[PDB]
């Protein structure tokens, strides 16, 4: 994977544990993310930790942590083709830009994949979808 | 009229889509008078039908809205036999004292 | 002429009969209403053999379709013109 | 289909019981499947109850066991109107052509034509919706009361 | 977060009190639950009181509910892949096959989630059950 | 002036097709990480990465 | 028309491809057969397509299968008009014969002869071959759009 993302899932495992040996263990999510917000049922952490056989192991939950980050092209050709698509001349890309262009050109998507990067991400609520930040954020930037 | 006429599933050559009205010749046209009439009893009498329902629906009461308010009491008491016994009603709390 | 203000145009305003119901078919025998003819229902046809219900007459009659010609929808009878009928034939013309 | 709206065909069933006995008139079953979502004309009303005679609309009840065929086929009425006969039907009611049809002339031809209930019931179709001349929105009547 | 579930917290909430006033006030659901079903004390909801920050407000009971139900999905593709699971299609669900298939995907799983899902599960002695009810009831139904 | 204006518009033409080429795929491809499944049950766990 | 450039009609036939499917609009793999050394007018663009309809023009677009008949009807062009001619044509209509032709008179029987070409491209012809002159030189105008 991305070395830059394999080094950021290292930083992942020393943050979430403190006694870093090459597995995490279901407590130190529990409790991190308990700090940081509050743990969801235990039953979503076991879950998450299943996409990888046993306790996630060191080469393991990095490329678990990887496929979890990734599946779709990257930020960088999504941000560029954003920019050489506008024809709004705003700097990015719109929620309405992007949806004119979803029905005639690829393939159709729906308003609810719209209204989702609407609302669970702190993008500015203008109809203007931005993507220098947000594809960060799909490569985990913020949320 | 010519799409109205495939509705009719026919073409004008008793009749005639002309440039101002389909021309009846004899023939065809009162055949399509029938059709026009039966058709119109149809859906006369099927929407005074599906209105007779429609306006029970329109008409049910209140009581419709408080036997529906008092369902969702009945959902709301399972809800709290559902979530405030086991530790997922103290899963996300405990900690916004401090967030 | 046309003044349903005063009968003296009604020997001429137009009195084209009709069922008083958005039916069309339930004055003409779809088999064959039927010189003054004698609007009919075929009910055994069998050429000219034609016991129409001769509902001018309430006869199932074995009549001529001479009488029974297309003696179109009342609806069309007593019309202005004789071209409002389904087929103009003196049946209805008549 | 689930018991959260079984119960609900339980307590809109005995709602329309006259005697409390979970137990329905026929047509107040079929008036209880009109509270339930759907709206049966008391025509379809008793028809999805075996076409009852007049007096099994009444005497013969219905428990709520017998209640979900009956609601069932009451579902399968579909005589909750097409919204293109909707506005068919109330276009050659809309024998003034305003896309509206007026509440005196609906009435006429709700109640003085046609299938038959409780003239009330044609005065909520055009009460609630009554305007200038009567002139009921037959679309706007027509789909708010389908939503209704 | 997702709209439906804090949508359907607020009806809840809306419909739960007598005088709303964006908090959680003892007497009213207090009375409300002790006519319909058990009666509580008021060292439950001093114990909620003293779970949250101050008295209970609208966000806090808000996000609590909120996660409280997140960690689980839109139930649209949820349902979809429950019902093909089976071979002949007669419309119910069991759980023994699930719980065997994801004990030995990824890690070891728990115990109290197990509990979670049994505690409100209609079996019967034939192990009848359906997916119908089963995520309407993991987002947050009415059992 | 038509031939000349078709040779002067071969340089916007292609360049149009091959703009929408990429456009399309890296939108479309964006909206599709965006209705991706381990998005919202994945999203908890990213505030710890 | 031979079947070795057959290779460059391809080319240039997706160089105006919109569909990417290997198959170009027909007003497109026109103004295709115009830039592949040929300088038809949009109207014998079209036709030489075995006359497709403004539908088939710019919506069924073109399987190079039958650009290999496309790029035979429009080899019969591959240029436009002499020079000489144009020299002498449009001495003769100007109404002097000086040596070139009103911008005004001149996009005029570009506009108002032959083709009525859009304003824009008997303006990309006379503009960017224009001598700021207003009697824009036909003489650097048609050669320039010639060669261009």
């Amino acid at each position: 994977f991305d070395q830059s993302q394999i080094q950021e899932f290292k930083e992942a495992f020393n943050m979430i544990d403190q006694n870093r040996d090459g597995f995490i263990d279901k407590e130190d999510l529990h409790d991190m993310l308990a700090s940081m917000g509050k743990n969801p049922t235990d039953e979503y952490l076991e879950g998450m930790m299943s996409e990888a056989p046993g306790p996630i192991n060191f080469t393991m939950f990095l490329t678990m942590f990887g496929e979890k980050l990734n599946g779709t092209d990257p930020e960088d050709v999504i941000r560029n083709a954003f920019a050489c698509f506008d024809e709004e001349a705003s700097g990015f890309i719109h929620e309405d830009h992007l949806r004119e262009l979803l029905t005639t050109m690829g393939d159709r998507f729906t308003d609810e994949e719209v209204d989702e990067m609407y609302r669970e991400a702190p993008i500015d609520k203008k109809g203007n979808f931005n993507y220098v930040e947000f594809t960060r954020i799909l490569k985990h930037g913020a949320k | 009229c010519i799409l109205m006429i495939k509705a009719l599933e026919l073409d004008p050559n008793l009749y005639r889509i002309g440039q101002s009205k389909i021309f009846f010749r004899t023939g065809v046209l009162a055949h399509l008078e029938e059709e026009r009439d039966l058709k119109i009893t149809d859906v006369i009498i099927a929407f005074q039908a599906q209105c007779r329902g429609y306006l029970a629906r329109k008409a049910f009461a209140k009581r419709q809205q408080q036997l529906t308010a008092m369902k969702v009491i009945q959902r709301n008491c399972a809800a709290y036999l559902k979530l405030r016994n086991w530790q997922w009603w103290r899963l996300f709390t405990k900690v916004k004292p401090l967030l | 002429s046309q003044k349903p203000l005063s009968d003296d145009e009604k020997f001429l305003f137009v009195d084209k009969n009709f069922v008083n119901n958005p039916l069309a078919q339930a004055d003409w025998s779809a088999k064959k209403l039927v010189h003054g003819f004698e609007a009919a229902s075929i009910k055994e046809e069998k050429g000219d053999e034609v016991t129409v219900e001769l509902q001018e007459n309430g006869k199932k009659v074995t009549l001529s379709k001479d009488d029974i010609q297309k003696m179109n929808p009342p609806k069309f009878s007593k019309v202005e013109d004789m071209a409002e009928l389904t087929c103009l034939n003196e049946a209805s013309v008549l | 289909f689930s018991e959260e709206q079984t119960a609900e065909f339980k307590e809109a069933f005995q709602l329309f019981d006259r005697t409390g006995d979970g137990k329905i008139l026929y047509s107040q079953c079929g008036d209880v499947m009109r509270a339930l979502g759907q709206n049966p004309t008391n025509a379809e009303v008793m028809k999805v109850l075996g076409n009852p005679k007049s007096d099994e609309m009444n005497l013969k009840t219905l428990n709520f066991e017998q209640f979900l065929p009956m609601m069932q086929t009451i579902a399968k009425n579909k005589d909750q109107g097409c919204f293109e006969d909707y506005v068919e039907g109330l276009r050659v009611f809309d024998k003034e052509g305003n896309g509206t049809v007026m509440g005196a002339e609906i009435r006429h031809v709700l109640v003085t034509l046609g299938e038959k209930m409780t003239e009330e019931e044609v005065e909520q179709l055009v009460a609630g919706h009554e305007d200038s001349n009567g002139c009921i929105n037959y679309e706007e009547l027509v789909r708010m009361v389908l939503s209704g």
